[PDB]
RNA sequence: GGCUGAGUAGCUCAAAGUAGAGCAUACCGUUCAAAACGGUAAUGAAUGUGUUCGAUCCACAGCUCAGCCACCA
RNA sequence: AAAUUAGAUGUAAAAAAAAAAUCUUAUGAGGGCGGAUCCGCUUCUAAUAUUUUUUUGUAGUUAUUAUUAUAAUAAUAAUCAUGUUUAUUACUUAAAAAGCUUAAUGGCUUAAUCUUGCCUUACUGUUUGAUUAACAACAAAUCUUACAGUCGCGUAAGCGGGGCAUAGGAUCACAAGAUACAAAAAGGAAAGAUCUUGGAUUUUUGGAAAAGCUACGCUAGGGAUAACAGGCUAAUUUGCGCAAGAGUGUACAAAAUGAGUGCGCGGUUUGGCACCUCGAUGUCGGCUUGACUAAUCCUCAUGGAUGCAGAAACUAUGUAGGGUACGACUGUUCGUCGAUUAAAAAGUUACAUGAGCUGGGUUAAAUACGUCGUGAGACAGUAUGGUU
RNA sequence: UAACUGUGCAGAUACAGUUUACCUCUAGUUAGACGAGAAGACCCUAUGCAGCUUUACUGUUACUAAUUAUUGAAUACGAUU
RNA sequence: UAAAUUGAAAAAAAAUUUGGUUUCAGAGGAACCCCCGGUUAAUGGCGGCCUUAGCGUGAGGGUCCUAAGGUAGCGAAAUGC
RNA sequence: AGACAACACUGACUAGGAUAGCUGGUUUUCUGCGAAACCUAUAAUAGUAGGCAAUUUAAGUAACAUCUUAGUAGGUACAGAACUUAAUCUCAGACAAGAUGUAGAUUUUCAUACCUAGGUAUGAAAUGCAUUUUUUUUUGUAUACAUCGGGGGAUCGUGAAGAUUUUAUCGGUGAGUAUGUAGACUCGGAAUGACAAAGAUGAAUCUUGAAUAAUCAGACAUAGAAUGAUAAGGUUGUAUGUCAAAAGGGAAACAGCCCAGAACAAGAGUUAAGGUUCCAAAAUUAUUAUUAAGUGAAAUAAAGAAAGUUUUUAUAUAAGUCGACAAGAAGAUGGGCUUGGAAGCAGCCAUAAUUUAAAGAUCUCGUAACAGAGCACUUGUUAAAUCUUAAAAGCAU
């Protein structure tokens, strides 16, 4: 999130619009995921989904 | 405040607005509440003032002058009205104010009166406060179904009915 | 029709941490009586509603208003 | 009425175990099969969630009651408690409001608020990707990323390139620091260049140092734009009708009369719009000469009229053939007035008619009065004169 | 090179519909051809002009004031110090 | 900036004096102006409010302000909406 | 007198030296493509620049457009009254137990007097209706303990004071899953439109390189708004199209509307909008109703009136509907009051009865007041075998 509240994208994903009501009840999130076809919210107790992002 | 001279400050001006017109199968307002009897506009929405509902309720008491009756209000006059002269250009900003209104959809109830006297005098009661009022008004009883749109939902018709693409 | 400036004691006029000083009025005393005179007292911020810690004061809408502009065919 | 202080939700805190099913996930079994970790199909296992699901268990401790022989069993009640009871901890307590630098809007209560400790990243250079390619161009802008340098806070992870967000104008010139670039013969210097920084109602705020008259006026243009008339419109009118009936009429609504209203016609007023005409549509009254409309002043036929005895008059229905004159005042249309008359009504036609006339008014040059302006001058202020 | 109503850059001899009219001159007359004449003086526009006005901006002068120079003395009186 | 002196004398400036060059600087010191006064047949300017011998009228009496408050005369006027 | 200074003078004539973001004009043919009247800046608004973007022809394309399937952003119409706004309506209070009284029935239980454990006596209680109870000197339960002032009246009362109760009076407060209201309300919520992904289709329509314009006065129709006056061929946005720059057919005539995009000819060719008796190409084509007004027939004048007409739905009728005609339409009683007078009939109050085939203490006239004539209502006669009355709707006047 930006200074003036301007939600940026961290890796190169896809948008996603989503709620997560086990971090918080009443608020609605934007996220960025690496696969088209994941489904956000991820579950809390899955492995986190990370992408290297080095050349060798 | 009251039912003809709101609470509102007459500064802060309105848009010019526009009746409500129910497209969606919506009765509101279109039957009889409180009282036995009513007075329905039949023929098309307006925007009547304060100063023609004054007259209205004069006009009944006049004819009811003596009896007993109880006469009850469906309609505010919550709109304000600004005109600009009429000898004055076009601009210059928006006009004053001139008198309170009140927008009035098609087939709603206007007045309505409950009291120990006969139909009739009741009739010739409304009749005479709808020769001085803008549009056509009708005589209305208590039970009678609303109206939707135009048409009123009598014999069995429903809301649903008149969704129904297939009518024929 | 269209803008502007004013409104405080009975009468005058002065003044966002104040309402003052005159005249008039009242009581008494001076004179045979009255006036003048002398002494001692009491009198107000229009009309609401906002702003502000607090409004004669700033803002807004009415009443009273006065003043000014209503030009070219 | 208005000063301070103390309050203003409820729940939980011994503890579960097991069977199947419906999905969803897995960097689980390197699963299997087609093409270890790539992909669509795939069983198994695990985990979260979901069924109102099939249930099982709900004790122990303290105490009471009953039975049984102080103990056992059953039921009932209480039970967060090895802990300074001011307990403590977790969860819960609508919305609005308060607070968050200033208006308004959105947002924050799990922090962007408040309290405290230590601090001053409100850092230097360069740089990434965006604002569906900032502002429908460019520029001044906004958010964000990474590397290097070196500082703060924090156990740590990490956070920090000012503030919860959205409202502070350049260049030039000028002034203060730095860089070591160039130095018009040469050594220096001056005056320049790069980097950092300051002083602006440059407020017509993409940024000129800037008051009026013209009726003596001129040129280039405009029906892209006013005055006259036409067109559109019909608020309004000095033009009318219909519906209803408060009330007046000694009585009795509709003989007459008709509050405040509603539904309309009409195109004769003041307006609104700016469609035609600014390489040109002459204008208020008067005279002359018409034509037409009918919402009728007179004349003709006629209904109603406690309020039509007669007469006269009122009102209304037919009806526009003819007539509606004279004079004083005013530029006047209009209007006032005098005296006659059967009556001395109106309107449309470019407010009919100036290539038919007139020119008193309005509206040029001259001049004066008053008023306004510092003044030149101006004035729906007034005067005398002014190629038709 | 007709009349009416309607239409239309919104007032038609020329378009639509209907109506009326044998061809062609002469003298009268001026309702129309938004008749002719003068690229509207009115009004507005142009970062167009001209003259005039003033405590408009920026300037030049008449005029006023001081002084080097042409130009030398002498007392004073006095002040700086 | 040149020379000399001084200083530094380590990779070194720096300061003073004089020549040349280029800046800053103002005790005293004119008119207009400031200050004082005069001038209206100079340009020009020449006001409000309440109160009353009864209603009335307002001689009279209150006060505010100005440099002064329009005097004589004229007056629905070439001036009056 | 801005008067005159030889056609000219608010500054002559003549020679030399201008500009004009303004108006007007710009000359042969064929062929291909084809705009705009918008945004931003401008001492700028009838000018200009940069964009969007027209053209040329090269290189690219996982281009562009469209549909399908899955997904996302956002809150309009609508709907609703939650939050907020205006106004209006209803309610502001109940049960259980206990307690406090009364007429009882005189049975049972209990407490006393006893008596000899029952009975004999004295009390209470039970049983039935009242009474007290939302803050009370009445606890509990359920709920928002659930309401505060002005004023009016009444009953007390003090030297003026005020104090204490009531109201279907005004304002305020609480409750309501009550009714309405909406540019700055949206709990609910479309279609459309927008973004991106894959697939498919299609007329290269897309992007980039190079080269390089015009336009920046728009108009109308339809929908929905602001503004005006819910006026304008009005002004200003949005969505779509046409005109502009588009001829042709239809709308009598026609920039903007309904169709349809003109390279040139032929055809009783095939069709769109629109039409088919004649002018004038094609039906005097079939089916069922309505209208009698030339209504109407290619630009809907309103409210409203009415034995116009048709249909439908009710309803009356040989138990004589409907209409007419004949008679009756009483009595207590001139109701009471008022009034000079009020007898059904100026006005006020009352208007359970009685007797009848039926008859309002009275619906329209009449009288100074009575009288009198009609009506409601009642009987009879005449007489209809699809034929009464009213309403609604359709088309007409
Ligand atoms: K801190
Ligand atoms: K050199
Ligand atoms: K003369
Ligand atoms: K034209
Ligand atoms: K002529
Ligand atoms: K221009
Ligand atoms: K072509
Ligand atoms: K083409
Ligand atoms: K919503
Ligand atoms: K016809
Ligand atoms: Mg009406
Ligand atoms: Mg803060
Ligand atoms: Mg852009
Ligand atoms: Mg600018
Ligand atoms: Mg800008
Ligand atoms: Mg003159
Ligand atoms: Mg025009
Ligand atoms: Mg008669
Ligand atoms: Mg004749
Ligand atoms: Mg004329
Ligand atoms: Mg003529
Ligand atoms: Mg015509
Ligand atoms: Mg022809
Ligand atoms: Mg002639
Ligand atoms: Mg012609
Ligand atoms: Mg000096
Ligand atoms: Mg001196
Ligand atoms: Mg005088
Ligand atoms: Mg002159
Ligand atoms: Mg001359
Ligand atoms: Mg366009
Ligand atoms: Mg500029
Ligand atoms: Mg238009
Ligand atoms: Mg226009
Ligand atoms: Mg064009
Ligand atoms: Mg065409
Ligand atoms: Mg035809
Ligand atoms: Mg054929
Ligand atoms: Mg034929
Ligand atoms: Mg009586």
């Amino acid at each position: 999130m930006g200074r003036d509240h301007t939600i940026h994208a961290a890796v190169a994903g896809y948008v996603k619009y989503y709620r997560d009501p086990q971090l918080h009840p009443d608020r609605q999130y934007i996220g960025v995921v690496f696969n088209r076809n994941d489904k956000l919210p991820y579950p809390k107790d899955a492995p986190r989904k990370r992408k290297l992002g080095l050349v060798a | 405040g009251s039912w003809l001279e709101p609470n509102l400050n007459r500064k802060k001006k309105m848009m010019k607005g526009r009746p409500r017109v129910p497209t969606g199968g919506s009765t509101k307002g279109t039957t009889v509440v409180w009282g036995d009897y009513g007075l329905r506009m039949r023929d098309h929405h307006r925007r009547i003032s304060a100063q023609q509902l004054k007259l209205a309720e004069d006009t009944i008491k006049q004819r009811l002058r003596g009896q007993k009756y109880r006469l009850y209000k469906r309609v505010a006059c919550n709109v304000g009205v600004y005109v600009s002269g009429n000898e004055m250009r076009m601009g210059k900003g928006k006009g004053s104010f001139d008198h309170w209104a009140t927008r009035v959809a098609v087939n709603q109830i206007i007045f309505e009166i409950r009291g120990q006297l006969h139909e009739q005098v009741i009739r010739d009661a409304f009749r005479l406060a709808g020769h001085k009022l803008p549009g056509l008004y009708e005589f209305v009883k208590k039970g009678d179904p609303p109206v939707v749109g135009i048409t009123k939902l009598e014999d069995g018709l429903t809301v649903e009915d008149l969704k129904n693409p297939r009518k024929k």
